[PDB]
């Protein structure tokens, strides 16, 4: 009756070795469901850090474009003013040359003075105090590039505004 | 490559016994139903993971009555991870005609009806 | 009369080059003048230009540091939940060794099976069946980072916004 | 008892060191250096007869004046020193390049400088205005000055040397007051423009 | 921040040095001189925080305003460098010179025109250029080219006619594009001094 | 057969106004260059001469300084001679002093003159001839101040010689 | 006998009276002759810094005219490679109007066309592609400038120098 | 406009008597002189300003044997200080006359001789 009893309980135990097994995989798939699990949320989170990194680098993009856009406004003002200033240049050094070459014309005129046809070429030039030519004021346009200044400062000071509204929507740890 | 969880870790943690074993090996899944459960109203769900707009690898898919319990399940074969969407389709055909061959209803549910 | 006339225009011509002297002499100055203008509006405009590349060099400055800090919360929010699935990973892989040292525990008490205190050896096993340990969900907080990025781009609108109020307030070439 | 420059040092030292802790947080010790170091340098001011904004101020150009590098420097940032050359103009172009006449002209040479002026002009309001260029916080060279009237008419001229440029600041203060002085003989008020009294007084 | 304050307090003290270590300064301010170095070195040994480093930091730290300065001044101060000159790499024959690209391609960088023949291939090739300097800063290109070994015309980086001027990175951003394109065409690329001195 | 020469020349001349378009680019290029070289020099000349006025005008200050170093010797020199002769002065007078004390007494001592007691009163007063102290003579080193001179002469004659030695060098125009 | 006896020493009393006072004489006499010495030493010594005055501005004058001098040498050699520029941009300018000149021709023959003048018209065109002007190299003297700076430099070394042997023959106390 | 001195400080500020005196005004000047001193070789030396090439104002004059004693004194009167050159030139002939007269001879300082 013993030997009976063994057989009984050898196959008793076969079938919880069994239910070990089935328990052993439904163990191996949970392991698996939780690396899976894992794994999805660390491509969520990646997924989210490289839109957050487009976002920035768009509006690192838009500040490049505002920065060329005033520096290009800056350097066509300087070079309007600088193109008036070299226009202005040129008229009195062309109206200073004249009047030089007259100068020397009637300082080598008087090497040749008491000969009688030098009242005759000289009577016209008493005539001739040709000294004029006007000057029109140029002026920098200070209140636009002041203005720039101070609205890039406005610029800076409302964006640190910004991200402090956005970050404050959230906790740091 | 994404992973979808139809169940909870508990649910696919949980332990269950069939009063009526029902075994099948639809190619490289093995499929087991409880005979003794009829006349119930019984969901679908499942653990899987997902490539575009496939399914790629099953891990686990287990029958809920309407409260809540165990009834069947289909999982992979140890030795066979591998196996393609069409296989995990036929599996899910014949454990619901398997149950529904006892008066049961059966519903799937939408992640799983997508794939 | 014509030689003192003579005299008399050779001395008015004499005081007409001094006058022209000293008005060359003022026009050279009016040209240093306007030289140094023109430099002192090129050295304005270049300081000007410095001053808007460091604010704005300041404002993507700004920008890194809120990049950095939202994917800090990300990542944090990720390792929050990663960490809580490593130590579920730990529980499941506990359980399951338990599992399997039982498993193999009962193989090789199969091996000495024929002796009688094998029912002695093995009938506690069967009864050994600690299988419990209760598993709480873990939850991503999906609100919370998708809001994050809502808020960025939100963020990158108003920036937008801003830089159109900026660059409206003064004319373009 | 006079080598008192550390003093001066001390005082803008702790200036700068307070403006840390006080808008930073610093350091607890940071802040006790701070409050223990004031105590001292007021105490030190007291028994020195030396005043602590004056020493500050000292400490400036003492301490600011001498920071070469070792190594590199505080980007001696160009929004705050772009550094200070600049061209000062008080007129304009078109009363730069006028001529004008002197009933009773007066010529002195004052070192490398020509100064004219009419003495026939009395009892006058005259404004002097100049265009010149300005090194940090000194006038460098003078281009040119002018004296006009409230009308608006030239009455004298400070304008260097033709042959002989240029020239320091100090020679023109020093024609600015011969000018002035040969004016005001006329009964004349002499009021000066505000680059000029900041560059020439 | 309880560690700002070792920074500041070694810049400061590296300054304070200064005075005393070569002018006369103060007996009582060398006494102090010396005991705050060795105070410093024992918080710098107590902090796990090197005096070396944290002196370089105090030195960026206390040098990015308000350093130099606010409010004050007034006389006393300017703290600056200047500069304004005019740098030629290429003569004005190279200038004046004319070229023809085999493979042309040219692009629009900003407010800069970039040509290039594709068809050179594995030469040693230099830039020069000619521009303005102001500071130690590039103001205004007038031009660039890019000339072999044997001193041919390859590359040329122009502003455009309607559209001056422009701002250094524009210069940069340009500069990076033609190295690339010359390069991948397997070309080596140097640069001239003061490029190298205005770009990198 | 002329319509479609007359379209071959449009097109051949059409590449052709291209490529002046782009060769007259090439000029005004070239004119921006000869006109930044020409601010290129007028900047070198200009900080050469500043530096050339610094240097002369350090020159003026150290000869400012000989000068006044030489004038404070010669003024202390002058000062010495002058302090020995102050103090020779006070000997001088002190002595002056006492003997006019002495002699305003000795006057009104001969106004009480009728009593005996006049002689008791009067030959104390007799031979009172204070006089002591000798002076030794003051002399003024009139070598120094005239090798002073001497010497500050040498040095116009040495400074001359350099000027020249300097100048020398280039061609004069 | 007393009374003669007090006679006898009032007369050689008052005998002592004269002879005091003409001592007194003597020694102010003396003071005014020191006064006089100290008077005539303040005389030579400033007579003396007055020469030193004089030689010290016959100095600076020099150094004025050195200076004069050295500015005329760099602004003449500016003025050559700047009116060298001049001719250069001349040129260049004469081929830039020049070729945009015939451009203009190119651009307005093409679109007044199916004539049959057009060819004629525009076949003289094809051949035209006058693209020369040789540029000869323009190089500052920077060699002759930056050593009129180092021996100006030189100068002052040198002077320093001077001055220092001058100081040194005489005695510091 | 300077101070020519003959006598040292010391030679002048030191006294000397005279065993016959002899005191006489000539104009703004008192000349003193000892009538005992006879054949002797005797010396001027003299303290007094100088302007331009001409004598000013006399400050002191003494006569001095070969052995260095005064013997003679020229001095301006107190109330009378102011006087020419020509004045004292007389003095001097009076006082040499005077100590010439008893068989002295005199000799003149070149200084006193150029005024």
């Amino acid at each position: 009756s013993l030997s009976q009893a063994s057989a009984d309980l050898e196959a008793t135990l076969r079938h919880k070795l069994t239910v070990m097994y089935s328990q052993i995989n439904g163990a191996s798939r949970a392991l698996d469901d939780v690396r899976n699990r894992q794994q999805d949320v660390r491509m969520t989170a990646n997924r989210k850090v490289e839109q957050l990194q487009q976002e920035y680098t768009e509006m690192k993009a838009l500040l490049d474009a505002s920065e060329t856009t005033s520096t290009r406004k800056i350097k066509e003002e300087e070079k309007r003013v600088n193109s008036k200033f070299d226009t202005i240049y040129q008229i009195l050094l062309k109206k200073k040359s004249e009047i030089q070459t007259l100068k020397e014309e009637i300082e080598q005129s008087l090497t040749k003075r008491d000969e009688f046809e030098f009242l005759e070429k000289a009577s016209k030039l008493r005539g001739i105090s040709t000294k004029p030519v006007y000057i029109p004021e140029v002026e920098l346009n200070h209140k636009l590039i002041k203005g720039i200044h101070q609205s890039t400062i406005d610029l800076k000071n409302e964006l640190k505004q910004c991200i402090g509204r956005l970050q404050e929507l959230t906790p740091s740890s | 490559s994404r992973y979808l969880t139809d169940m909870t870790l508990e649910e696919m943690s949980r332990e269950w016994s069939m009063l009526i074993p029902k075994q099948k090996v639809a190619g490289p899944l093995c499929i087991r139903m409880d005979q003794a459960i009829m006349d119930k109203n019984i969901i679908l769900k499942a653990n899987f993971s997902v490539i575009f707009d496939r399914l790629e690898t099953l891990i686990l898919l287990r029958a809920f009555t309407e409260e809540g319990a165990i009834v069947g399940e289909i999982s992979p074969l140890p030795s066979l991870p591998g196996h393609t969407a069409e296989d995990v389709k036929n599996a899910v055909g014949v454990l619901i005609g398997g149950l529904e061959a006892n008066d049961n209803t059966v519903r799937v549910s939408e992640t799983l009806q997508r794939f």
